[PDB]
This record gives C-alpha cells, structure tokens and sequence, in this order.
C-alpha cells in the first residue's frame, strides 16, 4: 500500500535553543455569439462534419470564454456595493444610537425638570 | 458524541 | 444567539471569588 | 531547503488541513514532541497577511487553532472524531444549495404574488 | 468550461486571517475543547455587579441590622456582632 | 449570482443541442413530433433566457475602481463622523454613571 | 426612573460598542491593498490525499 506521509524532518531539532536560530523564511457581441449559436445549430439541422461539428465546439467555447471573461466585473460591484453596505449600516446605526439618546436626553432632562 | 456503538479504538487500521 | 445582558449570566457562571 | 522550506511549510499545512491526515498522523502516534510544539508556532507565523498569498486551503486556520489546542492533539486519537469533524466539512460541501431553492421559494411566493 | 468560483467572503475572513465556516449552529468543534478562561475582564462584571448590588440596596426596604456594610470583590458583605456573615448574590 | 445562470444557460446550450438529438438518433410517432416540437420548445425557452440572461451587463467597467475610490474615502468619512459620535457618547453618559456611584454610596451614607 | 432610563441609554450604546470594536480592529487594517484581493479572487477561485500526494512535497519525498 501506499501510504500518508510523516510530519517533516527538521521539524526534530527545533527546542527553545534552535528557533532562536531556525526562524521563519463586449456584451450585445455576445449576443451574436448566440443568434448564432442558434444559427449554427440550425444550419447543423439544415442540410442534413468533424467540419461542423469542430465548428460548434469552437464556437460554444467561444460564448464560453466570452462570458468566462465577464464574471469578475461584477466581482468588482460586489466588492463596491460591499463597501457600500458597509457604509449603509454605519450611518443607521449611527443616527440611530444618537436619536434614541436625544430622546432619552430629553427622557433624563424632564425626569429632572419634573423637579423643581 | 456518541450516537451509536461507544467502543473505538485508537489506530487499529487494519 | 444575541445579548449584552446575557453575558451577564455566563460570566457569572464560569466565574466566582491528579 | 533555502527556497525549499518556503514551499515546504506551504504544503505541510495545506495538507494538514485534512483531518484524517491528522489522524494518520495520530495514531500514527506522534504527538510527543515539543518540536511539534514549535512547528506550530513556526507555521503558526503562518497567519500573516503576506503569508497566505498562497495558500489553498481556508481550514488551515482551524487547522492550527485546534492543533494549537494540545488537547485536540489529546482527543484526536481516534476517527469517531474523524466522522463527527469530518461531517461539519461534509455538511458544508450550502450557498449552492440555497440559491436552487431561495429561488424557488421565491417562485412559488411569487405563486402567491400571483395568487392574489 | 466553468470553474466560475468567485468567493470575496472568506477572501474577506481569510483577508483577516480566517473565517467562521467552523461551527454556527455547529458550535461542537470548539466546544469539544471545553470554554477557557479570561482575566482581563475579570473586573468589569466586578464592578457593574457592585453597582448593581448598591442599587438593589437602594431598592430594599433593609432591616436595622445592616451596619458595618462593606463592598468587595465577587462578595456581598453583612458584618453583624454576633458575627455571621452572608455574601448572598435583590 | 446572475452571472451563475448564463454559465447555467450555456450549459442548457450544449445539454439541449445533446438530447434534444438524443432520443432522435435512438429510433406516439408524430407524438415523437411533439416531443420534438418540444425538444426545441426547450430550446426556445432557453434561446429566450440567452436573451434575457442578456441585458445585464453595464458598459465602462474599468473606472469601477476609481470610483470606488471615491467611495473609499466615503467609508472613511463615515469613520469620522460616527466614531466621533461614539465619543459624544461616551463623554456624555460618563456624567451618567458618575451621578450612579453617587447616590448609590451617598444614600447609603444617607440610609 | 433615571437609573433605568441610563440601563437603557447604556446597553444600548453598549451595543454601539461592540460594533465599535468591530469598527476599530477593522478600521486600521480596513481595505488592506484595496485592489489586494484580486488575487484572492483568482485565488480562491484555482482554489475552487493521493491528491494531498500529489504533494509537490511528498512527491520530492518519493523516498525521502
């Protein structure tokens, strides 16, 4: 059988002495792509080889990498809204400890203006 | 846990 | 799995004075 | 080793995210020597923003938090472990999984929408 | 064709060292480490809990018995002559 | 997300221009017809998808970043003003807790 | 009435606090490279036994 290997090996002489000294080291294009690929899979159905059918592969990678291509754009977005959410609750939150602490200011400030 | 057959063994792999 | 005030009862648990 | 140990430590965690491979070191029967002790330490280095530029596998943390924890090392004696720690990582291979259906709620509240 | 993943969340957790996919309702993998122990907050819950002790005393209707009433760490103090004291945790 | 689906969608592409042939290639006789008329009545529903799968991508994705970078600042101008109300705050109820000790010792001065 | 008054003010702003701390640890390290991940992005991506021995490593540990 094979097997799982051991830990390291100069794993071994490291203890308080060593570490010390053993430290650490083009979208609606696309749209083409696709009537297209209708297109050529229809023609496919049409007249009735390796030719076509080479062809469709090269053109189904095609839209493949095509949109392959797109995705880290709105890898993008997400980091911009991740920010933007961010500062979505920071400004809830704020106003929001801040009102409740205006009214209750009010809350402490009456409690004391209810004395006289 | 122990959901069924509390019994094993350390490195019996067999 | 929330609450300031909770806390108050775990800490007050886990703490005291082979 | 000068380059070596680089790439060395990046493998011997990234593999020692998989748990088994714990307990093959386990009950391999290891666990005795400080030297692991530091090799924690030394890859724990490992937590560093540079560091992980590389790195493949996100349970190397947890990795290095439980085998920080001697007693992981105590308690990993045995697989029972392995299925019950393993069944967490199995459970998680999740958003997938919700998309298909998050959707599909949607699609019959839509039903509702429409049920109106 | 695909392998399309993009994930920016643990590229978040992991941007900060590392991530909660661990335990939520799973909690078991740290808890099968029992809970540790802590220091440095061995004394706001010391104090919030003293005031708060003031304050029930505030609140109670006391009998003449307390006298001699000192507040100290974690222990509620009732002196009295004859010498029996309570430290009770209203 | 959104993304996901035309990956799904080209997916559909190929699984569809599969056995939408399959059963066609391997033998209800018109019935078979309207297999077919569905066999491409599924294709439609996806060319639709592709189509609407489409519009979906937005046309001058580069600068993205400058303006995030704008905002970047605006994330900082939020530090600003919120943490300085996080001090207001914390001045004020300072006062809170201090008149707290107060009567609490001093009553019991007092009772 | 005071007192409860602040109990709320306080465990309130005590919730500010501990998204506050979040706010601190965060806001020193916040948006670190701030383009910076792309890599992780990729990098997860590429990222997403026998495997573990097709260890680059192990694999110079054939024997050894």
């Amino acid at each position: 059988s094979a097997l799982p290997p051991p830990p390291m090996q100069y794993i071994k002489e490291y203890t308080d002495e060593n570490i010390q000294e053993g430290l650490a080291p083009h979208k609606k294009e696309l749209r083409k792509l696709n009537m297209s690929i209708l297109i050529n899979f229809l023609d496919l159905l049409d007249i009735l080889r390796e030719e076509k059918l080479e062809d469709l592969k090269l053109l189904f990678v095609h839209v493949h990498h095509l949109i392959n291509e797109y995705r880290p754009h709105q890898a993008r977005e997400t980091l911009r809204v991740m920010m933007e959410v961010q500062k979505r609750q920071r400004l809830e939150t704020a106003e929001r400890f801040q009102k409740h602490l205006e009214r209750v200011i009010e809350m402490i400030q009456n409690c004391l203006a209810s004395l006289p | 846990s122990p959901t069924s057959p509390s019994y094993s063994p350390t490195s019996p792999s067999y | 799995p929330l609450s300031m005030s909770q806390n108050l009862a775990r800490l007050a648990q886990r703490i005291d004075f082979w | 080793g000068n380059r070596l140990r680089f790439q060395l430590e990046l493998e011997f965690v990234q593999c020692l995210a998989n748990p088994n491979y714990l307990n093959f070191l386990a009950q391999r029967g290891y666990f005795k020597d400080k030297a692991f002790v530091n090799y924690l330490k030394y890859l724990l280095y490992w937590k560093d923003p540079e560091y992980a530029k590389y790195l493949k596998y996100p349970q190397c943390l947890h990795m290095l938090e439980l085998l920080q924890y001697e007693h992981f090392r105590k308690e990993l004696v045995n697989a029972q472990c392995a299925k019950f720690i393993d069944e967490q990582q199995i459970l998680h291979w999740s958003r997938k999984r919700m998309r298909l259906q998050q959707a599909l709620a949607e699609q019959q509240q839509q039903n509702n929408t429409s049920g109106k | 064709a695909r392998l399309p993943s993009f994930a920016i969340p643990y590229a978040i957790d992991v941007l900060t060292t590392g991530s909660y996919p661990r335990l939520p309702t799973c909690i078991r993998d740290k808890i099968i480490p029992p809970d540790p122990i802590t220091k440095i907050e061995k004394q706001a819950t010391l104090h919030q809990l003293n005031q708060i002790l003031r304050h029930r005393l505030v609140t109670t209707d006391l009998p003449p018995q307390l006298a001699n009433l000192t507040v100290a760490n974690g222990r509620v103090k009732f002196r009295v002559e004859g010498e029996f004291e309570a430290t009770l945790t209203v | 997300d959104r993304l996901t689906q035309l990956q799904d969608a080209v997916n559909s592409l190929a699984d569809q221009f599969c056995n939408a042939i399959g059963v066609l290639q391997q033998c209800p006789t018109e019935e078979y017809a309207q297999l077919f008329a569905a066999l491409i009545a599924r294709t439609a529903k996806d060319i639709d998808v592709l189509i609407d799968s489409l519009p979906s991508e937005e046309s001058t994705a580069a600068l993205q970043a400058a303006s995030l970078y704008k905002l970047e600042e605006e994330n900082h101008e939020a530090a600003t003003c919120l943490e300085d109300v996080v001090y207001r705050g914390d001045m004020l109820l300072e006062k809170i807790q201090s008149a707290l000790a107060d009567i609490a010792q001093s009553q019991l001065k007092t009772r | 009435q005071l007192q409860k008054q602040l109990k709320e003010a306080e465990q309130i702003l005590a919730t500010a606090v501990y998204q506050a701390k979040e706010k601190l640890k965060s806001i020193e390290k916040a948006r670190k490279g701030a383009i910076s991940s792309e890599e992780i992005i990729k990098y997860a991506h590429r990222i997403s036994d026998l495997e573990m021995r097709s260890g680059l490593l192990g694999q110079m540990n054939n024997p050894s």
